[PDB]
């Protein structure tokens, strides 16, 4: 479980 | 005890002893220093872990504690992990241009990056002009190209000409580059390759909720989804600008778009760690996509 935020 | 380490680049090997707590970075640093490479941002050290996965070696971690397959010489490959958006304005060092030319061409030759017939021949001529210099009636005698692996395999398989025909063809294209330098030639090569639909894009085999096979492409400019049958044309695209948040939770990966009216994309990886990588790749890649749009 992981998350990244781009624009 | 000394840990034995081999690090082949694309035209060089290097073998030295390593300290039982040498940090990935320290290793990477030595290699780049020995080769005299300044543009270090495109590159990585690639090894194979105990499960068999080709993995990128992490710089902020002991090179001895990342579970690389334990062979006597610990083996790594120094390859471009990220590709520039425009070769000519992004690759300044001759060294960098060279390590790229080589890595790119190799893949172009292995039917990895698709390349159609005419362009394949066009590229080959640039590759030979790089190798041999100006064509010369007196030197390069009929068949001077018989030993060189010059064209994508599929090219040869589909358009059936003779070996000496394809050669005549490249020779014709070779004859014309009279006056090009080994350096320029490799660049002219890259300028053509970087426009190929499969250039500088990492594919991952995936499936949607409906359980049908697909490909995910991570590249300099964002994510792309392909149908298993076509690795070239994207079915849906996602530039960085048009992506809000990417996440995974186990084998399930989800992309969330900027405009709320779009039904966020969802795919299923075959294992957890496959998403781990997809996430890693995107991050590093997006980061550079920003970094080259700041000062």
């Amino acid at each position: 479980m992981d998350i990244t935020d781009i624009n | 005890k000394p840990i034995n380490v081999r690090v082949t680049t694309m035209d060089a090997e290097l073998e030295f002893a390593i300290q039982p707590n040498t940090t990935g970075k320290q290793l990477f640093d030595q290699v780049v220093k020995t080769v005299g490479l300044r543009e270090v941002w495109f590159f990585g050290l690639q090894y194979v872990d105990s499960k068999g996965y080709s993995t990128w070696l992490k710089l902020n971690k002991k090179v001895t504690q990342q579970d690389v397959k334990k062979e006597n010489p610990l083996q790594f490959k120094f390859r471009a992990k990220f590709f520039p958006e425009d070769v000519s304005e992004e690759l300044i060092q001759e060294i960098t241009q060279r390590l790229f030319f080589l890595q790119v061409k190799e893949a172009i030759l292995n039917d990895e990056i698709y390349c159609p017939p005419e362009t394949a021949v066009l590229l080959a001529s640039y590759a030979v002009q790089a190798k041999y210099g100006d064509y010369n009636k007196e030197i390069h005698k009929p068949g001077y190209l018989a030993n060189d692996r010059l064209l994508p395999q599929r090219v040869l398989e589909q358009h059936k000409l003779t070996k000496e025909q394809w050669e005549e063809r490249i020779q014709n294209w070779h004859e014309e580059h009279r006056g090009m330098l080994r350096e320029d030639s490799m660049m002219e090569y890259l300028k053509i390759a970087q426009d190929l639909e499969m250039y500088g894009v990492n594919y991952f085999e995936i499936k949607n909720k409906k359980g049908t096979e697909l490909w995910l492409g991570v590249d300099a400019l964002g994510l792309n989804i392909y149908e298993h049958d076509d690795k070239l044309t994207p079915k849906i695209g996602f530039p960085w600008s048009e992506i809000r948040n990417i996440s995974f939770n186990d084998k399930k990966f989800v992309i969330k778009p900027i405009d709320k009216k779009a039904p966020d994309f969802v795919f299923y990886a075959p294992r957890l760690r496959i998403n781990k990588r997809i996430l890693a790749l995107c991050m590093g890649n997006h980061e550079l996509y920003m970094r080259r749009r700041k000062p």
